[PDB]
């Protein structure tokens, strides 16, 4: 709160009423991050919460893979494991 | 006469001996340079005795 | 819901080109100065 | 085509200086109006002293 | 001589040459042309 | 800023101080009533030589603040608006 | 920011007349006329126009 | 906006770095012409 | 070919107003209505703006909108107030009061019924229609709001007919509301689809060619007004009256506009040079050319060299020879290339009329559309922006029945209209 | 057509209506009499009066007003004065007891049993009016039946007259000087009506008027005479538009929106200038730029509150005179680029102008010096907070210890409503804060 | 265009400001009324009088001048006398109560409480103004309100206005001639204004002009009034240049950036010639010559400094009259031909001339007599470093034992403040002598 603000940002010699424009600027942040978020629904437009969307995707796909194997991609790494020494040699 | 065929400096527009012609773009001739020297109208107060 | 004997009033602008025998060039419109206009009080015309 | 081009501009030049006159005069009325103003506001400085 | 040429040694213009619309070389002004209407509904109008 | 900034009774209950102009035993158009009714009067930049992102000022501008202290039940926190 | 200038100095000539009397119509010469009857350019005639 | 930008190409440097000569084959609406060379 | 005016607001009125004195004295009508001409010319297309009465005399075919009544009696008590037909006149009890709301929704809903039943009533009087000139100010409430109520909803019933707007813009240096933002887009986001054609005017170049060109110590509106009324009938011009190469509203769209959202102008008028500084310029076309593409002579308060000239439009009047005039364009295309789109040659269109503008020997209007229109449509859709973010003067808009998504639609349409002036601007080929 | 029904409560609004009533019939043409010249059949040959003035069954003119007194004293003096003529007999309603700085008294008791007769006199003019623009109260929230009998009138005028423009001009305690202990119980109690049922409130602190007759008009001992005459010019200034022909009208209902950016945030500050003595105005050469620099000066300002300490959010400046666009859009252009006054970043704008042709008048023996020209402004800015601050800073500390509050309750009021009236004040100023902050 | 603003500060300021501005009337022919009844020589509309004087809607021209002093006497005798209608009843504002030779007391406590009209008046002129060059500051550094009010004019105005000129005409305490007591203190305190917020700082001494005028003026008794009308002749020849046409036309900066070598090296004493009586003036011929080498005598200079103790730094000639540049040129040949006077080695040029059209203009009845020309000379010379070695000597002896420091340490003035002008007077000695040392 208030009081909070002003012991939080308890720099001496600074004015004080700079002590109050900045714990004011702080509160009022506070304030319209909350009625921005009331409302932010209809106004941000999907394509803002697909990166987060592929962040997470990529997180739970990696979680996955790090166990499930495949056969099918186990013939395409038997024909891998070659290749790569095709390339150190060359 | 900003720009003249007359003097030594090119203070024509940036690659207008080469520009974008009828005779290069789409078509080629080998009259291109004949026909931007012919057709760079305003530069030819002088050469072309100020006729288009 | 005025007075009805009331009529409307004629207002005459002072320097306007057609009257002075002039054209009405650019820059030529003295009739639409406010000090060349006979009164600044405006009136109902429409309902007059 | 000369003699056309010298008419209009003989014309326009005069018309040009009656408009002139005419915009002369607006504001020479224009600087009488705030001088009486002034004498006004002088005279109403004396009534007030008064 | 061109308006932009030199008109030092261009003729002088006579006294007696009239340079305004009525002596223009058109059509109008040729001698031989006659167009005044001699026959035609126009005609019949210059006949009232 | 420190004008934008407004005299707001939350201002005075943050601070210290009322809106409430300071009554001053002074006679009428005086230094002494201009002192004690003004902080501009009275503003000071520092103290003597500087030896004994640069400094700027700002809140010497406005009026002296009352004796009394201002309650904080006396001040909204959340007010209508959009 | 913006140039002014004086009346005083900046002003139309009074030392050009031609005694001429004339509407604004037939004030500027041949403007009222098209270019298939009158295709040529000349002046108008008003009372008082001589050669200038 | 800046002015230069778009930058106005050189066609004949187009054509000379693409190696755009010509068809002597001919086209759907070109000439088979023995005149051009390398293309 | 009839052209149908609408003069909505107290912008719109006054620039009507002062339209119909240029009209009428090309015309030669007097205030009273008679007929005075001079020539067969004036009277053998006077039927272009004025619908012939009983006695002689001629009545314009305007319509005035206004839910204040104070302009329109303003308009009647002018000089030729007497020339417009009394029941064209519409008006209401109160105002928009600046609200493009109430101009469009509450307002002048009521009204709008009387100004289609004017309109359609002038509209069969026409042989042959050829569209509606609607002048109005954006940043109003009667102009901008009802204005364009009546631009969207001719547009159903005419959809083959031009559709003209002069549009008023406002200015933050010129602003004389605080609304502008929401007024004018509101406005815009309308014109987009309901105008075959919308050229705009700031009164901060109005302001600036009183200030630098005509050099009037003291131009009030009639003086600021006559400038665009000069345009307003130098466009029509050809229409009027005969001219070596003819043109119409419909073919300067055609030649204006190459996309359809993309009709948006600024435009500029020459001869302009204050009586002193008359003397040493001699008026030719040369001169008029340089006039027409020297920025300062724009009523667009947007400087030329900011962006690109999608299309032109030089609509000389006067006696002139059509080489030089050619000519003039071809040089100045040629030498200011860097200035003109690449892929659209020739952009410059020049269409020339005999009858010049009474008192000046030959004249000029010029339309285009160049790509730097889109800085005032960046401009204001962010202060547009700026004040919806806050929710800053909503109250008066919502509480007269609008959705808050009608403001997103606006921004999103200006957003996406700046977006085609800057990817044709900087478009290849 | 383009009425505008006055409206006077108290004291104070009956004495400021009656120098702008004396300053409307000077200037619109009208003797104090109201009749015509014997020999004239009619009295004015314009109509330009309509908004003010209604002629009558005989051709005179009765104001489009009603003065309101729950005492008799002042009405009775109007009754009795030089106007005695052009008022109606009724819309003149006076009872037989004051509400004696008692808001309580003022609405709940006395102004309640009146307040549907004046409504009913009220329902009168708006018959008569056909083209009603707005109401324009005048009074005080300082006294009794200036703010509890106008809160209440103004309630109903809300709730019958819809949505209809109603612009208020009120005198507000001053930081300085009061003549009355009650006047901060008062001025919070009717700031709940002032909140809600007005579209836009004028601050016209009595303090900050006399600062400008002293320093401008020389006036050594000034008195409510010239502060009303002074009232009346910013309200003539204000109204002119739609009476005189302008360059850019201006009316009720676009100075209202243009105004205000919140239902709450709609007190605005106003000044007038230039306000000037007869022997200063032959001495300084009063161009646009030069009254709009004086007018955005804290000199000029007309309420005790300095717009340096806030910031603008809507400023509407009605010039009058020979003012041309020419320089009034210069001097604006000049003046956003001093940065003594600023706005707030969601308003870029800020500015509304209206321009009128015809110049100030003079009221006789009056101090105003004849100006070719005149500005006043209405701006809507975050530095009106100051005097909110102080006044119920006053409640509060008048309110620790319940002192006066046995007035209000014997007058028909409960505690609660104290309570809520200094809640909503303390929001008041929370929003003022907050539509100040950027974003 | 080219206006100036005049201030004038203190008893001394507006004393000097009366001769100044009656000066100047005399020279545009403007009556203490402020009219201009009728004038053949003048062409239609001419305005040489824009520098000092500003048209008015009353066609007056009132003159663009502040005058201060913290106490009412001479602001009061100003006011009632002859120029009551010249001057505007603000723009001469005074204070109630002297600052009593006080630099503390005219600083930090009566000074301050007229400062900020001081700034509102200036501003209000400044607006009238669109070619602003600068501002002269008229005082005497001796006094209370000339050195504590100066110095915080000064410095607010140093913040108010930017890079704007600054010239104050400053009179030192003289060697020997010189009034208080605590005028030592008051001239050592006043030194940072005059160092740093003051662009270019002309010397005006009192026994330097009494010497001059006693023995070229031929009259055994001239007085403050005399002396303030040789300031005025003096101040008249500086701005002759943008006021008037002429062969060489310099202006405030053009001389500014030529006097002023160094940031702070700006402390310039003056001179003029020829300084002439009635009966001394009509039998002899004035050449150029003579009255360049008359200007460059020592008896014939205002400040009381012999130039042979220092080297000249650069000087800055101002003829009015008849001067052909060709006299000017054989003067700066002959002037660097002649030994006495001596020159700075790294300044070879060290010479600015500035022709001006119109001669000086006599003034009857008072004490100068009519010349047909006329020279002035600023100079920038180290030899100026003597009257400040003298005044820093009196004030150490003075401050030895605190002597005199209850009066200034009781007004709000910290002990250091002492201390922190003597240093800085004395690296102005310091540097005044490493400039003058040869390279
Ligand atoms: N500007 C101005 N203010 C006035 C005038 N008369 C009274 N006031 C203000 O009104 C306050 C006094 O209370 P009133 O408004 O007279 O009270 P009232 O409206 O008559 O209501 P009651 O107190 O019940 O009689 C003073 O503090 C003034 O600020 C006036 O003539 N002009
Ligand atoms: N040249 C000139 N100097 C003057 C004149 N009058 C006063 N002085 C100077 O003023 C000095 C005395 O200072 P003060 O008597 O305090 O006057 P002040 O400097 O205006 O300050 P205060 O009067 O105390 O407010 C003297 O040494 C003079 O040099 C004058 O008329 N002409
Ligand atoms: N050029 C010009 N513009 C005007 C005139 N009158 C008003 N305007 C513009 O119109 C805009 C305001 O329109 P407004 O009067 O509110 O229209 P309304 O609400 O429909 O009556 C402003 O931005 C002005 O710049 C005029 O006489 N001439
Ligand atoms: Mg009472
Ligand atoms: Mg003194
Ligand atoms: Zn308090």
């Amino acid at each position: 709160s208030m009081w909070a603000t002003m012991e939080a940002l308890d720099r001496p010699g600074m004015s004080k009423d700079e002590l109050y424009m900045k714990s004011l600027r702080q509160s009022l942040r506070a304030k319209a991050f909350l009625d921005s978020s009331k409302n932010a629904g209809k106004f941000i437009p999907d394509e803002q919460l697909l990166s987060s969307i592929k962040r997470r995707d990529a997180k739970d796909l990696a979680l996955t893979a790090e166990l499930v194997p495949v056969r099918r991609r186990d013939r395409l790494q038997e024909l891998v494991l070659l290749e790569n020494k095709h390339r150190l040699r060359e | 006469t900003e720009g003249r065929l007359e003097t030594i400096h090119n203070l024509r527009p940036k690659n207008w001996d080469n520009r974008r012609h009828w005779t290069n773009w789409h078509h080629l001739y080998d009259c291109e340079q004949d026909h931007i020297t012919r057709e760079s109208a305003p530069f030819h107060d002088l050469r072309a005795g100020g006729q288009f | 819901k005025n007075s009805v004997a009331r009529t409307q009033p004629k207002k005459y602008f002072a320097h306007a080109p057609q009257s002075e025998n002039l054209p009405l060039a650019i820059g030529a419109d003295f009739h639409d100065d406010p000090i060349n206009r006979s009164t600044l009080r405006k009136s109902h015309n429409l309902l007059l | 085509e000369q003699e056309r081009d010298r008419a209009f501009d003989d014309r326009n030049e005069e018309v040009n200086y009656r408009l002139y006159e005419v915009e002369q005069k607006v504001a020479e009325q224009r600087r009488l109006m705030e001088k009486n103003g002034a004498d006004f506001n002088r005279a109403l400085a004396e009534q007030q002293r008064r | 001589p061109w308006s932009t040429g030199l008109a030092t040694s261009e003729a002088r213009k006579g006294a007696g040459l009239d340079l305004t619309e009525n002596n223009l070389p058109s059509l109008k002004t040729y001698r031989k042309a006659n167009l005044t209407q001699t026959i035609g509904a126009e005609a019949a109008l210059s006949s009232m | 800023k420190l004008l934008t900034i407004p005299r707001t009774n939350n201002y005075y209950a943050a601070t210290g101080g009322c809106p409430c102009v300071p009554r001053v035993a002074a006679h009428p158009g005086s230094w002494r009533l201009k002192e004690g009714q003004l902080r501009s009067s009275t503003y000071r930049c520092g103290t003597g030589c500087i030896k004994k992102c640069c400094h700027h000022s700002g809140d010497q501008y406005g009026w002296r603040r009352g004796p009394h202290t201002v309650l904080d039940k006396n001040t909204a926190a959340t007010g209508k608006c959009d | 920011g913006i140039y002014t200038i004086n009346h005083e100095y900046h002003h139309p000539r009074e030392e050009v007349r031609t005694g001429e009397t004339y509407t604004p119509a037939e004030m500027v010469p041949g403007q009222y006329t098209t270019m298939y009857n009158e295709p040529l350019q000349a002046p108008n005639n008003v009372i008082g126009s001589t050669r200038r | 906006f800046d002015p230069e930008y778009p930058v106005p190409v050189n066609q004949t440097a187009l054509n000379a770095s693409r190696g755009r000569n010509g068809v002597p084959e001919g086209d759907q609406y070109t000439i088979r012409n023995n005149s051009t060379r390398e293309g | 070919r009839e052209i149908v005016s609408c003069q909505a607001g107290q912008c719109g009125n006054q620039i009507g107003s002062k339209f119909w004195e240029v009209i009428s004295d090309e015309h030669g009508v007097d205030p009273t209505g008679t007929y005075q001409g001079d020539s067969d010319l004036q009277l053998e297309r006077i039927n272009v703006y004025f619908d012939e009465s009983s006695g002689g005399r001629y009545v314009p075919r305007a319509v005035l909108m206004d839910l204040e009544p104070g302009t329109m009696d303003s308009v009647r008590a002018g000089p030729y107030g007497q020339l417009f037909r009394p029941d064209n006149f519409i008006f209401g009890q109160s105002g928009a009061g600046n609200n493009w709301a109430k101009g469009h929704y509450t307002e002048g809903a009521e009204l709008i019924d009387s100004v289609l039943d004017v309109c359609r009533k002038e509209a069969e009087s026409c042989d042959c229609l050829q569209g509606f000139q609607l002048s109005h100010s954006l940043g109003g409430g009667t102009g901008s709001g009802m204005g364009t109520l009546l631009i969207s909803k001719l547009r159903e019933e005419y959809p083959d007919r031009i559709m003209m707007t002069f549009s008023v813009i406002p200015s933050p240096r010129v602003s004389d509301t605080v609304v502008e933002p929401y007024n004018t887009t509101l406005s815009v986001h309308q014109l987009v689809e309901n105008s075959d054609e919308s050229m705009c005017i700031d009164n901060e170049a109005l302001y600036d060619i009183c200030f630098r060109t005509l050099k009037l110590t003291t131009p009030t509106f009639g003086d600021l007004n006559h400038l665009v009324a000069a345009v307003m009938s130098g466009v029509t011009c050809c229409l009027r009256f005969p001219g070596q190469l003819n043109s119409d509203l419909r073919k300067l769209a055609v030649n204006l506009v190459p996309f359809p959202r993309l009709h948006f102008f600024m435009m500029g008028f020459a001869p302009l040079t204050s009586r002193g500084s008359q003397q040493y310029r001699g008026l030719s076309v040369a001169e008029l050319t340089q006039q027409m593409f020297d920025a300062k002579n724009m009523m667009q308060a947007a400087d030329p060299r900011h962006g690109r000239y999608l299309t032109a439009s030089a609509l000389f009047r006067g006696r002139m020879s059509t080489k030089e005039v050619d000519e003039q364009m071809l040089n100045v295309q040629n030498k200011n290339s860097s200035y003109f789109i690449e892929w659209i040659p020739n952009n410059i269109k020049s269409s020339i009329c005999d009858i010049p503008p009474k008192g000046l020997k030959m004249s000029v209007t010029f339309i285009g559309n160049n790509t730097c229109i889109q800085e005032m449509f960046r401009r204001v859709g962010e202060q547009f922006t700026g004040m919806f973010r806050r929710k800053a003067f909503l109250h008066w808009y919502t509480g007269e029945g609008m959705d808050e998504m009608e403001f997103t639609e606006a921004e999103s349409n200006m957003n996406d209209l700046v977006s085609e002036y800057q990817q044709y601007q900087d478009a290849t080929v | 057509m383009r009425e505008a029904i006055c409206i006077h409560i108290g004291q104070a609004g009956c004495q400021v209506g009656n120098a702008c009533w004396e300053l409307f019939c000077l200037e619109h043409g009208i003797q104090p009499d109201g009749s015509m010249p014997s020999d004239k059949c009619i009295g004015v040959e314009d109509d330009a009066f309509n908004t003010f003035f209604s002629e009558t069954g005989a051709g005179k003119h009765v104001p489009r007003c009603l003065f309101l007194d729950l005492e008799p004293t002042v009405v009775d003096e109007v009754r009795t004065g030089t106007y005695r003529q052009l008022f109606n007999p009724e819309q003149l309603v006076s009872g037989k007891e004051d509400a004696a700085n008692n808001y309580a008294r003022g609405h709940y008791t006395i102004g309640k049993e009146i307040v549907d007769l004046a409504l009913d006199r009220i329902r009168k003019l708006a018959d008569n009016c056909t083209g009603l623009q707005g109401f324009m109260v005048f009074h005080a929230v300082g006294g009794g039946t200036g703010s509890g009998l106008g809160a209440l009138l103004l309630e109903r005028l809300s709730v019958d007259y819809g949505k209809k423009s109603k612009l208020g001009y009120t005198v507000y305690p001053s930081p300085q000087v009061s003549t009355a202990v009650v006047e901060p119980y008062n001025c919070v109690l009717s700031t709940h009506s002032l909140l809600e049922h007005t579209d836009v409130a004028t601050m016209l602190d009595n303090e900050a008027i006399y600062d400008l007759t002293r320093r401008s008009l020389d006036i050594e001992r000034p008195s409510y005479t010239n502060v009303n005459r002074l009232i009346g010019q910013v309200v003539s200034s204000l109204t002119a538009s739609l009476r005189f022909d302008g360059a850019l009208n201006v009316d009720l209902t676009e100075f209202q929106t243009n105004l205000v950016p919140y239902p709450r945030i709609h007190f605005v500050l106003t000044s007038y200038a230039p306000v000037v003595s007869a022997e200063k105005a032959y001495h300084e050469q009063l161009s646009v730029a030069d009254i709009t620099n004086s007018v955005f000066e804290p000199a000029g300002m007309l309420t005790k509150c300095d717009p340096r300490h806030g910031k603008y959010m809507s400023c509407c400046l009605m010039y009058r005179g020979d003012v041309v666009p020419k320089d009034v859009n210069a001097a604006i252009a000049t003046i956003k680029t001093k940065r003594t006054i600023q706005f707030v970043d969601w308003c870029p704008t800020g500015f509304k102008c209206g321009i009128n042709y015809q110049p100030p008048t003079v009221v006789p023996g009056g101090d105003l010096a004849k100006v070719q020209r005149a500005v006043c402004m209405i701006a809507n800015s975050t530095a009106i907070a100051e005097v909110f601050a102080r006044i119920d800073h006053k409640f509060d500390l008048m309110y620790s210890k319940r002192a006066f509050v046995h007035w209000y309750v014997g007058e028909g009021m409960e505690e609660g409503e104290f309570s809520e009236a200094r809640e909503d004040l303390a929001a008041l100023e929370k929003d003022y804060e907050e539509v100040g902050a950027e974003s």
